[PDB]
């Protein structure tokens, strides 16, 4: 009953540092099988066959796009780019995380530009913090005066998908289910 | 304000900036190679340029950082490799020169031409015409005329430029802090780190040098008993102790003595092993023969191949009107991408190139987990040496019999045995002397120890004193000789030969050493056997992180190089060489067709 058509069927992702977040409610999910091509399920304080028995009242239903390397960045403690600069979780996070290969969809002959993922940031990243401002960064003692190079640089930087790579560099969609349970009412239900 | 994080972030956009430069390039040059048009060779050029321009633009910036505060080996090692540049210090007026010499060889080299005085008429094109005429052609006359032509149309066309050219990188070299063009050369083999791991630029010719002086022998043996059956061969026509003339090589230039094989089989009665036959019979095909290379591979211990290989790799002509080549070669595109061209034939030598084809893209992956800057390998002649060692395991009797394509009832042939043996030994034996001749000639031109009046006259100096071959004619310096070969007119390093055969033999014997083999070194199969491919998997996925040094001793036992695996492989041709005991010992190179 739940939008699962809308957020699994997305026609567009958003970039790394820019990824959405919705808020789901009064259905339940009900996956078969082998929905996540790249059998990838991490997920702790439930259990995948038990988490029909369970009810949540905030959920944070993420959706973005990674290259073939750093989707095992993706999981508490853990360092690169991506972790300390992009998305970071606590670590008592609770959720399972679904990710599968897209290539036939997501790619051009002519190469996609079009997404993006910071690179350069003065501080470790706090969790479930969004940095969508493009302010220039610096490296340098002297000031820069408008003009890019020689010790500051542009934060952002392009992925370059194309259709004839390998598995190594092929894009997968991702998609992070939070999910919590508090005082808060009952609002996502289950197979009833 | 650390010049370390610096060069650190530096590299950091530089990496990812050079990757999907690279893999663009490398796209647009595939798409050209299999499809050839107008507009291809126009994409080639503005990439190409494009390249050029951004690479020498990227240099220049990133020749703003010291090198003798940084502490990090692997940061210091990017550095290095990012500050090594070139085409960059010369003025414009300078750099437009030699770019016009340049181009003036490499337009002229295939220009030129000779043609039949006697049938002015009757005259084809280097490629097919005079190719054809030195791989079947019988006659002294007819030779010789076709070598002398061409020496004589080539090198008196390319001698001026050639030699603004050496004066011209000479100077630049010697203004970019080097000794010489041949100082810079020798410079690729340098190694620097502590606990004794230190390699200066001498120790190349020193070691090189020390193998040639005690490999000789072999040579001067072999070089008997082929000179006598070349007597076979043609009656009444060359000196008895003397040498063989260049025209009576198979080739110009003689690379190799592969057309021989013909004239020197001991047994006529029992011919080499031809599997051909069988090969034809059984009725296989690219795909068949693919997969059982790969199948041989996984055998040792070697992971399986990509998809998209057997899905965009083309083996089988189209035949339809667009044009393809049919020279097989090795394509490693990067971002774990890999694809192979070729055209495929059912015979023993396809089955090598195949298989040597697989070993290089093998080893292509085998180091491609490294960064962008890292992708490569530990030296020039690795992945040929890694080709071979393969190749002559997997070129062997027992190979051949234990995958089937044998009859059971055929038992053990020393004397063909005996044959391949010989036929492999005068192939690799010839190869390098050469090489090394070649090489030491253009190190001592570039570094100016041969004077201009000198060239040719110290080139035929050299030429005989080393391997024993004379001229049937008198020439003078116009000509140009030594640059008829394509590498050396197009300005190509051959010193990566002559390293590589001793690479492949060191790294044979390791191999073979360790799968519990009886007999002695040759014949050793290294199918079945999981513990040499856990070995080998460290040095094929070690890639250009650590030194050479380092790396290859983690394999070898030793970090330097040497050729007992070349005695002890070739110690049975030597123990047959009873056959010639009326052959005398030395020679004095005064007997030439001048007389």
């Amino acid at each position: 009953l739940c939008p699962f058509g809308e957020v699994f069927n997305a026609t567009r992702f958003a970039s790394v540092y820019a990824w959405n977040r919705k808020r789901i409610s009064n259905c339940v999910a009900d996956y078969s099988v082998l929905n996540s091509a790249s059998s990838t399920f991490k997920c702790y304080g439930v259990s995948p066959t038990k988490l029909n028995d369970l009810c949540f009242t905030n959920v944070y239903a993420d959706s973005f796009v990674i290259r073939g390397d750093e989707v095992r960045q993706i999981a508490p403690g853990q360092t690169g780019k991506i972790a300390d600069y992009n998305y970071k979780l606590p670590d008592d996070f609770t959720g399972c995380v679904i990710a599968w290969n897209s290539n036939n969809l997501d790619s051009k002959v002519g190469g996609n530009y079009n997404y993006l993922f910071r690179l350069f940031r003065k501080s470790n990243l706090k969790p479930f913090e969004r940095d969508i401002s493009t302010e220039i960064y610096q490296a340098g003692s002297t000031p820069c005066n408008g003009v890019e190079g020689f010790n500051c640089y542009f934060p952002l930087q392009s992925y370059g998908f194309q259709p004839t790579n390998g598995v190594g560099y092929q894009p997968y969609r991702v998609v992070v289910l939070s999910f919590e349970l508090l005082h808060a009412p009952a609002t996502v239900c289950g197979p009833k | 304000s650390t010049t370390e994080d610096l060069a650190k972030t530096f590299l950091e956009k530089f990496n990812y900036e050079a990757e999907e430069l690279s893999y663009q390039n490398s796209l647009a040059s595939w798409n050209y190679n299999t499809n050839i048009t107008d507009e291809n060779i126009q994409k080639m050029n503005i990439a190409g340029a494009k390249w050029s321009a951004f690479y020498e633009e990227e240099s220049q910036h990133a020749k703003t950082y010291p090198l003798e505060e940084i502490q990090d080996p692997i940061i210091k090692r990017q550095l290095r490799a990012l500050q090594q540049s070139g085409s960059s210090v010369l003025s414009a007026d300078k750099r437009e020169r030699l770019n016009t010499i340049l181009n003036a060889m490499s337009t002229i080299y295939s220009t030129g031409k000779a043609c039949n005085p006697n049938n002015p008429q009757e005259c084809l094109l280097l490629e097919p015409g005079l190719d054809d005429i030195m791989e079947n052609s019988k006659d002294y006359n007819e030779r010789l005329w076709a070598w002398e032509g061409w020496r004589s149309e080539v090198g008196k066309q390319l001698r001026p430029l050639y030699e603004e050219y050496v004066a011209l990188k000479n100077e630049m070299a010697r203004a970019n802090n080097y000794e010489d063009y041949g100082d810079y050369w020798r410079g690729d083999y340098e190694e620097e780190w502590a606990d004794g791991y230190n390699y200066s630029r001498n120790q190349l010719i020193e070691d090189v040098e020390h193998t040639f002086t005690q490999i000789k022998p072999l040579y001067e043996h072999l070089h008997a008993y082929v000179r006598a059956k070349l007597m076979d061969a043609y009656p009444s026509r060359i000196s008895p102790t003397g040498c063989l003339p260049a025209h009576l090589l198979g080739d110009m230039w003689g690379r190799f003595w592969t057309n021989l094989y013909p004239l020197m089989v001991p047994f006529g009665q029992k011919p080499n092993i031809d599997v051909t036959d069988a090969m034809v019979n059984q009725s296989w095909d690219a795909r068949r023969i693919f997969k059982e290379a790969e199948k041989f591979f996984v055998s040792v211990g070697l992971p399986n191949m990509t998809e998209g290989f057997w899905q965009n790799s083309m083996l089988t002509e189209p035949g339809d009107n667009r044009k393809v080549v049919c020279h097989p070669t090795a394509w490693d595109l990067g971002k774990h991408d890999f694809r192979i061209k070729m055209c495929t034939k059912v015979t023993m030598d396809d089955f090598l190139t195949a298989h040597h084809e697989m070993g290089h893209i093998q080893y292509d992956m085998a180091y491609a987990a490294q960064p962008f800057l890292l992708r490569n390998g530990a030296n020039e002649g690795f992945h040929e040496a890694v080709g071979e060692i393969m190749s002559l395991s997997a070129a062997t009797p027992n190979h051949l019999k234990n995958i089937g394509l044998l009859p059971p009832d055929f038992s053990e042939d020393s004397e063909t045995d005996i044959n391949f043996l010989l036929k492999q030994a005068l192939t690799i034996v010839g190869t390098l002397p050469f090489t090394y001749m070649l090489e030491k000639w253009r190190w001592m031109v570039f570094k100016g120890e041969i004077p201009k009046e000198q060239w040719m006259q110290k080139w035929w100096e050299m030429k005989r004193d080393i391997v024993g071959v004379v001229e049937p004619l008198p020439h003078d310096e116009t000509y140009c000789d030594p640059a008829a070969l394509f590498h050396v007119a197009n300005d190509y390093s051959f010193i990566r030969y002559y390293t590589r055969t001793i690479y492949q033999f060191q790294f044979q014997e390791a191999l073979c050493q360790i799968a519990k083999h009886e007999g002695p070194l040759y014949k050793c199969d290294i199918s079945n056997s999981r513990e040499a491919g856990q070995k080998l998997h460290e040095m094929l996925s070690l890639g250009r992180s650590k030194p050479w040094t380092f790396a290859l001793e983690r394999v070898v036992g030793a970090k330097t190089m040497d050729v007992r695996p070349l005695l002890n492989y070739f110690e049975p041709l030597f123990t047959w060489l009873e056959q010639n005991r009326n052959s005398f010992v030395g020679w004095n190179t005064d007997w030439s067709p001048y007389a």
